[PDB]
């Protein structure tokens, strides 16, 4: 006993650490992706 | 970082601690382990 | 073919071929040096069937006597 | 300031020492050992350098010797030792003689593997372990 | 019974030129 407690303690709080990061991240990631909206892409061309 | 965290967090033996199931258990190995050696020798002492 | 010839590679074929021979049919040119030739020649192919076989299975067997000794203690060595 | 950040992550760990206190020196050996157990599961997943030995075993075993004639007459001998007919005892005497000629490549090939082990698992002892 | 490999010594225009064929031994043929 008392070893669970703590180790799942630190792993929850670990990944309660985690979830700002994570979150930014993934926000941060989709939100990169409405800068240029490029027509450079390998579809067929416009005209 | 998880030994880190556990070693810098005390104490060492409230940590991992009784729990008096595995030191009846090994008690009770030892107990029956100087039985069954007695029995073994009882038996050798009989055959010879 | 001025004349009619066959070539065998060594003199123990040339033996075991004639033997052959005679017992499919042929003329000859109970016994003295057959058939010492044909019990030592089957025990011959005997030992190297036996010896492939026992060979193939050592080969597939020290694996296991090398890691289950040697391996896996030192492991469990390194583990605890 | 990006590159101090590799300074940063250096001195994190020279930051509280003042030497020889127990709680360093004890997670010190542990994380050494543990990185080492790490090379152990790492080193395999001297991989080529044992399956060579592995694969080396059955040209041991191919290479001798399969000779001569003199087995033939050997055997013959044997039975005026002993007469007709040839029992399988010459045939179990002779196989016996061929796995012994076999017996010394097997104590040779794990003379070879635990040659090959023998510096693998200490060559990451003294570039790790410099202490 | 035995089939093997055994040469023949001298061949015909014919068939080909110097050979080792393979010889099928049977009680008949």
């Amino acid at each position: 006993p008392r070893l669970r407690e703590e180790m799942e303690r630190i792993v929850t709080t670990h990944i309660r650490e985690r979830e700002g990061r994570t979150k930014e991240q993934v926000m941060l990631l989709i939100d990169i992706e409405l800068a240029y909206m490029n027509t450079n892409h390998e579809d067929f061309i416009g005209f | 970082e998880l030994l880190a965290n556990l070693y810098s967090c005390g104490d060492q033996n409230t940590l991992m601690e009784e729990s008096a199931e595995q030191a009846q258990r090994r008690d009770e190995m030892l107990r029956m382990y100087h039985a069954l050696k007695e029995a073994l020798s009882i038996i050798g002492d009989i055959n010879t | 073919y001025r004349q009619l010839e066959l070539a065998c590679e060594t003199q123990e074929e040339v033996d075991s071929w004639k033997a052959s021979f005679l017992r499919a049919g042929v003329y000859p040119e109970h016994s003295m040096d057959p058939q010492l030739e044909r019990q030592v020649e089957t025990i011959r192919n005997l030992v190297d069937s036996y010896m492939a076989i026992v060979n193939k299975t050592v080969r597939d067997l020290m694996p296991k006597t090398i890691m289950h000794l040697m391996i896996n203690n030192t492991k469990e060595f390194i583990f605890s | 300031q990006s590159q101090l950040l590799s300074i940063e992550k250096e001195v994190e760990e020279y930051k509280n020492f003042r030497p020889d206190d127990p709680a360093r020196k004890t997670k010190a050996l542990l994380q050494m050992v543990q990185q080492f157990a790490v090379d152990f599961e790492k080193r395999i997943e001297g991989a080529r350098i044992n399956r060579i030995f592995h694969e080396r075993f059955p040209f041991e075993l191919v290479k001798m010797e399969f000779d001569e004639k003199e087995l033939r007459r050997e055997i013959s001998y044997a039975i005026k030792n002993i007469g007709l007919f040839t029992p399988d005892m010459a045939f179990e005497t002779i196989v016996k003689k061929q796995v012994k000629k076999i017996r010394e490549p097997c104590l040779k090939c794990v003379d070879m593997v635990i040659s090959e082990l023998i510096s693998t698992v200490r060559q990451c002892t003294k570039k790790l372990q410099q202490y | 019974i035995r089939k093997g490999w055994l040469t023949i010594n001298n061949i015909g225009i014919m068939k080909g030129g110097s050979k080792e064929y393979w010889f099928v031994l049977t009680a008949e043929n």
